[PDB]
């Protein structure tokens, strides 16, 4: 209870978040559905 | 030509008037709401 | 910082808590701004560092480099880029000035001054002070002109400015006797928005435009010193309202003007805006289809003066609303487009026929890269041109970009200024907060029917 | 635990966690 | 021709002559509020 | 591109832009951090 | 009644969150790598469109031997 | 402030206890709408036959020219004029400015003007009545959106032809056109704003259901439920209190919105800025800014085109392509 | 019940589990909402990720073959299957799984499912308000997106040729479905569908006018800048200013709510009665029974060489749509048409 920061485990989270988005839009550009 | 036309579309008219008459009316009009707003102004 | 139960701002009107705090909102507006050059600087080391100089300076999604070359930092005669190194100048200065600018923006925000009037009586200002904030003002427009006068030195002494309509296709072209005409100015500045005229997008020379940076700096300079030395008056008094929102609301729909008008710049300007730089505008590749057609088809053989549509307007060559001969296709509302490689085809009538036959130039007719890709088209996920293209070709113009862009935050900024002038006036009234509830005003007033 | 908050926030944690991690593996799939 | 155009010129300077001297007119005193 | 001597910080620059989104984003982890006061 | 704001404080939940959320991503990163997903789910790889007999749309053109004529215009 | 013209006109003007509130904005919102309300209905009624396209080719638009109300519409200028400011005074003949397409100016110019008035005049009212100032703020989404369609969308494209005709039929042209040069179903703002509506249709079904359910009992089987006590006693009924219970046990009674102030708020704010974005899609889509193109996205390993949903959506775009404007294309590329 | 002894059974301990506060409310409702809801969403979640369309439609719409979040989608199966109901067991699909999904077998179990989730959700709903005692006004509502999805993805399709042309669970599916009723049913043109734009339109609008009112009204009740917390459910005033509200409204737009029973029940009906006609007009759609076309502007314009209407014109529209979209639409069909006979306008 209240070891590690409920900000800090929703911030890292949030990076999570923000980088799976970002491999899926940069696959969006690669390999399949790149259009090429 | 077959008719006549103002031929005022274009060529860059100030407030798009091509006679003194649409400045003299509109410098007119406002004057007037603005003597009258200025000789009955500060609500008395 | 302060919580809600004193200032009675919630996390997501924060920046309301440093309404009355001069120090702390002079430290947000100097990160504010160290941000904004941040901006300049990376976004402009980036354009360059994803630089490819074979091709022209917007088939690679480059908005501000064209910026720079406008200004001729780099330019060759025809518009090829030289050199690389002005622009790598400009971001590295950009980007050292907005870390200095970051610092000081950081330190006023977190342990600079609370409040500016106790210490700092010169800096200190209360909203309600007129004569304060007009001293302000008066620096802010200063400081204004002095920027102005800054490209109307660029313009005339330094050797800069890029002109399209220069012979050959446009060069790097050092600006004598600019138009300062009062008349032609304002001229400039009172006529119509429409089709026929343009208000402010209708600068076609860089005399002009220099003429009109001379007003405007030379105008900047002395309402800033008039604000320095006077007071607003009762009328202004009555109008207005004076407090730090109100100020904002004012500031936001002068802003929101800006930029629905740099939006039309973007679309419709192709001389601060060079097509060499940009691409072409809207009317343009769109009269270059109909340009090359013709030239396409007479080349072939086949007469483009006597040839009519399925209409029987003229697939080549139709006559305008007024008796000027403009290009025949669908593009007859585009046909006040004036383009470099137009004019010394066009003549006093029309688009005179027999230049059309005889004396078309080779470099106008290689400005078809104009109309080939290039018109402004594009998709968001970029591809090629109308929404039903194939996946051939990355790019969407630049023009397309930063006029879409600048149009979403003007519209964005319009409503800003909604809202902080309603709230500013609803704050001078004191019903910010909502009805009293037990004097409210509909009680004393008699019912419709 | 294992009560129905437990089993309904599984029911849906698991797949979808799996399923992004597929996902990912599908984004770096080139023809 | 040109008199419907003087006619409506006069008209838009008159409707816009009276938002401007109106909003001019003690518009931000015009208010229940105590302020 | 860049100039010779800085041909090797422009994988540096390629991530410069983003910068000020991150900004915006820091600035809700503070208000996160004093847990939205 | 661990409202769900103590317990992604407590390091009793990350101790055993290290292991199942990651294995399970790699778990649904090998179901994709391995073909599985392929073979479970019959869509065809990118070199399985199409066949040296038919080189366009493939068509089911039937109900009660939907079964049978997949199996025979499927990618073996 | 009593014996003065312009002091009697100023308190008539602000005046509250008018039937319809005027005010300063109302001096300019009432005479262009009522022109563009005139220019409408006679327009609608006996316009004479109009050339859209620039090609000779008038479009009737009116009803004692042949037509119903749902095919019948004001249709937009010439596009031979382009956006290039026709009105009457600008025409030769009244016959000339009826052909050419002025009436779809004038309407469209006072209708925008009137929008931007009343805008004006509800953010009046509310200073004058002791309000808060942001229903105008809201309704700066619809006229965003009328904005959008009658004079962004005509400027981009550079011809007030490109504007949405006044009337149905028309407007499901505009629709069409759109759709097959702008791919709008595939732009992330339209979707915006149609989960705007949708949502918007969603919670005002909730919100209605929530307060209509929420009672104590004061109207019964008959008009009302009046046998307690009549007409004239502050006891409030209504309930807000079992109400966001029941929402909270419909899913998982954690996303609270027992603030009624909150979720009055989001009721406004949710349709307000969908309403925004897409309103701003299409002025965006006016400088062709597009929608996605993932026609051709999807290739095999030899290099093969999948057909995809996304191209039958292209083949029905280039489908709606051929057929717009059957007569008003000269050459290949459609650009203006 | 009604004063009786009333010897307990299995049923009494069945309905105390099921009727308890919980995370999540189950109820007697939740032995059908929950799995059936469960599934629909997780065989639309696979379907987008892993089943092919290449057999049954000949395109891809999976996220294993290159497609996007609004590009893959549960595809229906082929039209040569008809109104199968596509069973794992039944006669398609003999029990073989990997062949069901290649069969579009998904496209019909995510719609049975979603249907009895949707039914399961709305006797939810009667639940909840049976044991909280408020009138079953949300299931009443809900009523409306019931009927919307019984007539769009089941009374359409077996009006047609079969489950092809239903809707397929996606986001360009829907895009393809939308673009179809366009070109082949004139469905703008259609008064039933004309009152549900209506309806959904005017639900909009009173969604954003009442809660912009209610938010411009909010009285003081306290002296923070913030309104939010000036609000207490404990009190028993109301937090806005109705009269106020009705009075700017009067003057503003002519005409206000007084009542607001009446304003929130106007907000229940609006969207309802839209989707309602919606969904009769699709059902007349189902049958082809469409308001494709006006005879007397029609026979018009067929004398006329001169008479052109914006509806001519999206009669125009529809033609091509219908003439470039069937080839690769259906399939079956096989209809290889040249180019020549597609129809053209000029250079494009
Ligand atoms: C809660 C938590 C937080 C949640 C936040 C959610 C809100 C926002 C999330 C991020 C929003 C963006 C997501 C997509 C980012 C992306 O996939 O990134 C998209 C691109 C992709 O990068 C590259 O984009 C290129 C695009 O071509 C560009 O370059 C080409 C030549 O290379 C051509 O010149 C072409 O014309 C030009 O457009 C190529 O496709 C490359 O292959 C590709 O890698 O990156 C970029 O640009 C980045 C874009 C920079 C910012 C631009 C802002 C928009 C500005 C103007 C437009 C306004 C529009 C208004 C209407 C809408
Ligand atoms: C342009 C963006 C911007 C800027 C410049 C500011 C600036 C400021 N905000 Mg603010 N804010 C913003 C966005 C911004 N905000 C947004 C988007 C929100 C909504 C989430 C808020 C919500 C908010 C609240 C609720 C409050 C503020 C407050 C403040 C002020 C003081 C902060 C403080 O004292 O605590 C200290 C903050 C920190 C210690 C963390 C910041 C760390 C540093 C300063 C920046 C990050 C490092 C940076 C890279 C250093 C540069 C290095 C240099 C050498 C170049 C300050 C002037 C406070 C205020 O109003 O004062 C009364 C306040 O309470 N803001
Ligand atoms: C005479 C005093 C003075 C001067 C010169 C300035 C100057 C400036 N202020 Mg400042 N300000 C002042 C007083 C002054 N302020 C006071 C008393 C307050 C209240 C505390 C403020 C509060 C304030 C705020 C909140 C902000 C500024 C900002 C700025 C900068 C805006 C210009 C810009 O960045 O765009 C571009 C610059 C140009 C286009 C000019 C081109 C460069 C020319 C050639 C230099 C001009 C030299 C000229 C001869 C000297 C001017 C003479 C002087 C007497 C006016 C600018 C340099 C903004 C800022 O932070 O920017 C960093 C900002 O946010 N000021
Ligand atoms: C005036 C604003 C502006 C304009 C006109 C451009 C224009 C351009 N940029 Mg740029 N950029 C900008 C600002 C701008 N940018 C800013 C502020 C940053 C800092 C993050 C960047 C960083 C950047 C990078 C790193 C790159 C570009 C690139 C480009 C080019 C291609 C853009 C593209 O690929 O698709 C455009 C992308 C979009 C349209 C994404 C849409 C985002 C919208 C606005 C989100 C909002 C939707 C909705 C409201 C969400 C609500 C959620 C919210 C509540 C959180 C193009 C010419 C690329 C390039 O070509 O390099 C030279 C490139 O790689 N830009
Ligand atoms: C330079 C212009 C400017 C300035 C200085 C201010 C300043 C201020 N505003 Mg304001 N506002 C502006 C423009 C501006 N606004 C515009 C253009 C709009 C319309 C969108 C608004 C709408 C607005 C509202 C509704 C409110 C304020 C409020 C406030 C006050 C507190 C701000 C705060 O801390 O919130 C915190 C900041 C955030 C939480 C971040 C905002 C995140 C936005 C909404 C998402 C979009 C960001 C994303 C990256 C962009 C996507 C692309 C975009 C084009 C859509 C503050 C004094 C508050 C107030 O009234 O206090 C008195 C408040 O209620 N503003
Ligand atoms: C909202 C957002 C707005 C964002 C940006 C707006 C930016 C600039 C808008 C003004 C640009 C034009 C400047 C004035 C030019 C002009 O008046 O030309 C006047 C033009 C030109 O008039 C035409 O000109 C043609 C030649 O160019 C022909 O001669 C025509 O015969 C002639 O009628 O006519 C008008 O557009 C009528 C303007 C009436 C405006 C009434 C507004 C009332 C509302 C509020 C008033 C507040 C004060
Ligand atoms: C310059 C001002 C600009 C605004 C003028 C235009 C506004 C028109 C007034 C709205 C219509 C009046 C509704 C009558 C119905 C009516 O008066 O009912 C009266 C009703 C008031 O209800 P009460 O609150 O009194 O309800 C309690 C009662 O049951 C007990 O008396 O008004 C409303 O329902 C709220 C407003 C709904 C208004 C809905 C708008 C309908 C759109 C109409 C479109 C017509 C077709 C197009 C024309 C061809
Ligand atoms: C064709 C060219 C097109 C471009 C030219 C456009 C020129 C526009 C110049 C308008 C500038 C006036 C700013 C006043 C703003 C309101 C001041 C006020 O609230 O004013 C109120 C204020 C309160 O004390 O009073 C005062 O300070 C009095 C100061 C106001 C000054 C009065 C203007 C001069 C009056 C001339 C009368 C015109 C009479 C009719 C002429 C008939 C011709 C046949
Ligand atoms: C207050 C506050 C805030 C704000 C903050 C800010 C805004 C900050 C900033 C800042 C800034 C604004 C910064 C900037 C910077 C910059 C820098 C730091 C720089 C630099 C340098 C370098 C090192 C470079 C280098 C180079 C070159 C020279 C060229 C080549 C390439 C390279 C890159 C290498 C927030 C929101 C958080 C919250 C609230 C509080
Ligand atoms: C640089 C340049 C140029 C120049 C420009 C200029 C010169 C401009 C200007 C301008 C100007 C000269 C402006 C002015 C202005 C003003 C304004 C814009 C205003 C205002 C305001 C308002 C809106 C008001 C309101 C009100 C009223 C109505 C009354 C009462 C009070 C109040 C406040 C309410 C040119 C193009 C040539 C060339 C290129 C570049
Ligand atoms: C098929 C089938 C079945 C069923 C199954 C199930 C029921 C399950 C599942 C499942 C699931 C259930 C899955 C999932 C998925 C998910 C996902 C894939 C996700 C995602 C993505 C994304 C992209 C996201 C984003 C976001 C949002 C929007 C929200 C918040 C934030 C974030 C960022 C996170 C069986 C076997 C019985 C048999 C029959 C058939
Ligand atoms: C409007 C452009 C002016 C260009 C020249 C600027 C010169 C600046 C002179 C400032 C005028 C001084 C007026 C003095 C005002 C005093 O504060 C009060 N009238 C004292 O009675
Ligand atoms: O006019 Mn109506 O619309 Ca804008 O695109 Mn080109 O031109 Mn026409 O086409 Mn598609
Ligand atoms: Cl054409
Ligand atoms: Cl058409
Ligand atoms: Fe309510
Ligand atoms: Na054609």
């Amino acid at each position: 209870i209240g070891r590690i920061p409920l900000w800090l485990v929703g911030t890292v989270v949030g990076l999570l978040a923000i980088g799976l988005l970002a491999i899926f839009f940069y696959g969006s550009y690669v390999g399949l559905g790149s259009s090429l | 030509l077959v008719d006549d036309r103002m031929n005022g579309d274009g060529t860059g008219l100030p407030f798009g008037v091509n006679d003194g008459i649409l400045g003299w009316v509109i410098a007119g009009t406002l004057g007037t709401i603005w003597a009258i707003y200025f000789v009955s102004q500060k609500d008395l | 910082g302060r919580d809600q139960e004193t200032t009675g701002f919630a996390w997501w009107a924060g920046n309301a808590r440093l309404i009355n705090l001069s120090g702390k909102l002079l430290g947000a507006h100097v990160a504010h701004a160290g941000l904004i050059v941040f901006w300049a600087g990376a976004m402009n080391l980036f354009e360059v560092s994803h630089f490819v100089p074979e091709k022209p300076m917007y088939e690679q999604g480059l908005i501000l480099l064209p910026h720079i070359a406008t200004l001729g930092y780099g330019v060759g005669p025809g518009g090829e880029v030289l050199d690389t190194f002005p622009y790598f100048v400009s971001g590295v200065l950009h980007l050292i000035s907005s870390a200095v600018l970051g610092f000081g923006g950081v330190y006023h925000s977190l342990i600079g001054p609370e409040t500016l009037e106790e210490s700092y009586p010169f800096f200190g200002y209360v909203w309600k002070d007129k004569n304060k904030m007009t001293n302000i003002l008066g620096y802010h427009l200063i400081i204004l002109g002095c920027g102005a006068w800054l490209l109307v030195l660029k313009a005339l002494y330094f050797g800069g400015v890029y002109d399209t309509w220069a012979p050959g296709g446009g060069d790097v072209r050092i600006i004598s006797n600019p138009t300062t005409n009062a008349a032609i100015i304002f001229g400039y500045i009172v006529k119509s928005p429409f089709g026929g005229d343009g208000w402010i997008v209708s600068v076609d020379n860089l005399e002009d435009i220099i003429g009109g940076h001379i007003w405007i700096g030379t105008l900047c300079i002395l309402g800033g010193i008039w604000h320095i030395y006077t007071t607003p008056w009762p009328w202004a008094r009555r109008a207005f309202v004076w407090s730090g929102e109100a100020y904002l609301s004012y500031s936001l729909a002068a802003v929101s003007l800006m930029g629905f008008t740099a939006c039309c710049f973007a679309w419709f300007n192709n001389t601060a805006y060079p097509s060499e730089f940009y691409g072409p505008t809207g009317p343009e590749a769109s009269q270059a289809q109909a340009f090359t057609f013709l030239v396409r088809d007479q080349r072939l053989g086949a007469n483009v003066a006597s040839a009519q549509g399925p209409t029987g307007l003229g697939k080549y060559l139709m006559r305008s609303p007024t008796g000027e001969i403009i290009f025949g296709g669908e593009t007859m509302r585009f046909w006040d487009f004036r383009g470099p490689w137009v004019e010394p085809l066009r003549g006093p009538s029309g688009l005179d026929l027999v230049k059309l036959k005889n004396d078309i130039q080779p470099w106008q007719e290689r400005r078809a890269a104009e109309y080939m890709t290039h018109a402004p088209l594009g998709s968001l996920n970029s591809v090629g041109g109308v929404a039903t293209e194939i996946n051939a070709v990355n790019f969407v113009s630049p023009r397309s970009w930063l006029a879409t862009s600048h149009f979403c935050l003007g519209f964005f900024f319009f409503v800003g200024h909604l809202w902080h002038a309603g709230r500013a006036r609803a704050a001078a009234a004191g019903f910010e907060k909502g009805i009293d509830r037990v004097d409210e005003p509909v009680l004393s007033m008699r019912p419709l029917d | 635990i294992f009560t129905v908050r437990w089993l309904a926030i599984h029911a849906i944690a698991v797949p979808t966690i799996f399923f992004l991690g597929a996902i990912t593996a599908m984004q770096f799939i080139q023809r | 021709m040109l008199t419907l155009k003087i006619f409506v010129y006069t008209v838009v300077t008159f409707f816009v002559g009276l938002f401007i001297f109106g909003f001019l007119s003690n518009d931000p005193s015009r208010n229940p509020g105590k302020g | 591109k860049l100039p010779e001597a800085y041909a090797p910080f422009s994988p540096i620059v390629d991530v410069l832009p983003i910068i000020p989104v991150l900004f915006i984003l820091l600035a809700f982890v503070w208000q996160a951090s004093v847990s939205f006061r | 009644e661990r409202p769900f704001s103590d317990i992604l404080t407590s390091i009793r939940y990350w101790v055993i969150h290290s292991i199942t959320v990651p294995s399970l991503f790699i778990a649904g990163w090998l179901f994709v790598s391995t073909g599985l997903a392929y073979d479970v789910f019959g869509s065809p790889r990118p070199n399985e469109y199409f066949t040296e007999d038919r080189q366009d749309a493939p068509l089911i053109t039937d109900r009660f031997n939907a079964l049978e004529q997949v199996k025979k215009l499927s990618a073996q | 402030e009593n014996t003065s013209l312009w002091a009697r006109f100023c308190e008539w003007i602000t005046s509250t206890e008018n039937r319809l509130y005027i005010g300063w904005f109302g001096v300019i919102m009432i005479p262009t709408l009522l022109t563009a309300i005139s220019v409408y209905i006679i327009a609608f009624i006996a316009a004479p036959p109009v050339d859209i396209d620039g090609i000779r080719e008038p479009v009737s638009g009116s009803l004692l020219y042949g037509n119903n109300i749902i095919t019948g519409a004001v249709v937009p200028t010439s596009n031979a004029i382009g956006l290039h400011f026709y009105p009457i005074w600008e025409a030769a003949s009244l016959d000339e400015w009826l052909y050419n397409g002025g009436p779809y100016q004038l309407v469209v110019c006072h209708f925008f003007l009137g929008v931007c008035c009343y805008m004006g005049r509800e953010w009046e009212l509310s200073y004058r009545l002791g309000m808060r100032p942001w229903i105008a703020v809201a309704y700066s989404a619809p006229v965003a959106a009328a904005t959008a369609v009658f004079i962004i969308y005509p400027i981009g494209q550079g011809s007030f032809s490109d504007g949405m005709p006044l009337g149905i039929s028309g407007t499901f042209n505009f629709m069409i056109v759109f759709q097959a040069e702008h791919n709008i179903l595939m732009h992330p703002f339209h979707m915006f704003g149609v989960a705007g509506v949708f949502g918007g249709s969603l919670f005002s079904a909730m919100h209605g259901s929530l307060v209509t359910s929420s009672l104590i009992r004061e109207t019964t089987e008959n008009e009302s439920a009046n046998a307690g006590y009549k007409f004239g006693q502050e006891e409030e009924t209504y309930n807000i209190v079992a109400a966001h219970g029941y929402f909270g046990r419909l899913i998982f009674q954690y996303a609270s919105f027992n603030n009624s102030r909150s979720l009055h708020f989001f009721l406004a704010v949710w349709p307000v800025v969908c309403i925004w974005l897409t309103a701003l899609g299409i002025s965006t889509m006016a400088f062709n800014l597009n929608g996605f193109n993932f026609n051709q996205s999807v290739v095999d390993s030899n290099g093969r085109v999948l057909n995809t949903w996304a191209d039958i959506i292209n083949r029905a775009n280039l489908g709606m392509e051929v057929m717009h404007e059957r007569n008003a294309h000269n050459f290949p590329l459609d650009l203006a | 019940i009604g004063t009786y002894q009333e010897k307990r059974t299995w049923f009494d301990d069945a309905d105390d589990w099921l009727r308890q506060d919980r995370f999540v409310f189950v109820g007697w409702s939740g032995l059908l909402l929950l799995p059936c809801a469960y599934f629909a969403v997780g065989g639309w979640l696979t379907g987008c990720t892993f089943v092919t369309s290449w057999y049954t439609h000949g395109l891809a719409s999976s996220y294993i073959e290159g497609c996007n979040f609004l590009t893959a989608a549960v595809s229906t199966p082929a039209n040569s299957l008809g109104h199968s109901l596509l069973f794992v067991w039944g006669p398609e699909a003999q029990g073989d799984l990997t062949r069901w999904f290649q069969l579009g077998g998904l496209w019909a179990f995510v719609a049975l499912h979603g249907a009895f989730g949707l039914i399961g959700f709305m006797l939810r709903q009667f639940e909840i308000a049976r044991s909280v005692n408020l009138r079953p006004y949300n299931a009443i509502a809900f009523s409306a997106p019931i009927a919307v999805f019984v007539s769009v993805f089941l009374i359409y399709p077996l009006g047609q040729s079969g489950w092809f042309f239903a809707p397929s669970f996606g986001v360009a599916s829907i895009f393809r479905f939308i673009l179809f009723f366009q070109g082949f049913h004139n469905w703008t043109l259609n008064p039933f569908h004309m009152m549900g734009v209506a309806g959904v339109l005017g639900a909009a609008l009173l969604c954003a006018i009442h809660g912009a009112t209610v938010e411009n009204t909010l009285f003081e009740d306290g002296d923070g800048a913030n309104t939010f917390r000036a609000f207490n459910p404990t009190q028993a005033e109301e937090t806005y200013s109705m009269v106020t509200a009705n009075r700017f409204w009067s003057q503003i737009f002519g005409v206000a709510f007084s009542n607001k029973r009446w304003l929130h029940f106007f907000m229940l009906f609006v969207p309802v009665t839209g989707l309602w006609m919606s969904a009769l007009g699709v059902v007349g759609l189902a049958l082809n029974l469409r308001a494709y076309d006006f005879v007397s502007q029609e026979i018009r314009a067929a004398e006329d060489p001169e008479f052109e209407t914006f509806y001519t014109k999206n009669i125009l529209l529809n033609e091509g749509i219908r003439a470039w979209m069937a080839a690769q639409d259906q399939p079956h069909e096989k209809l290889t048409l040249p180019e020549e006979v597609l129809p053209r306008g000029n250079a494009l």
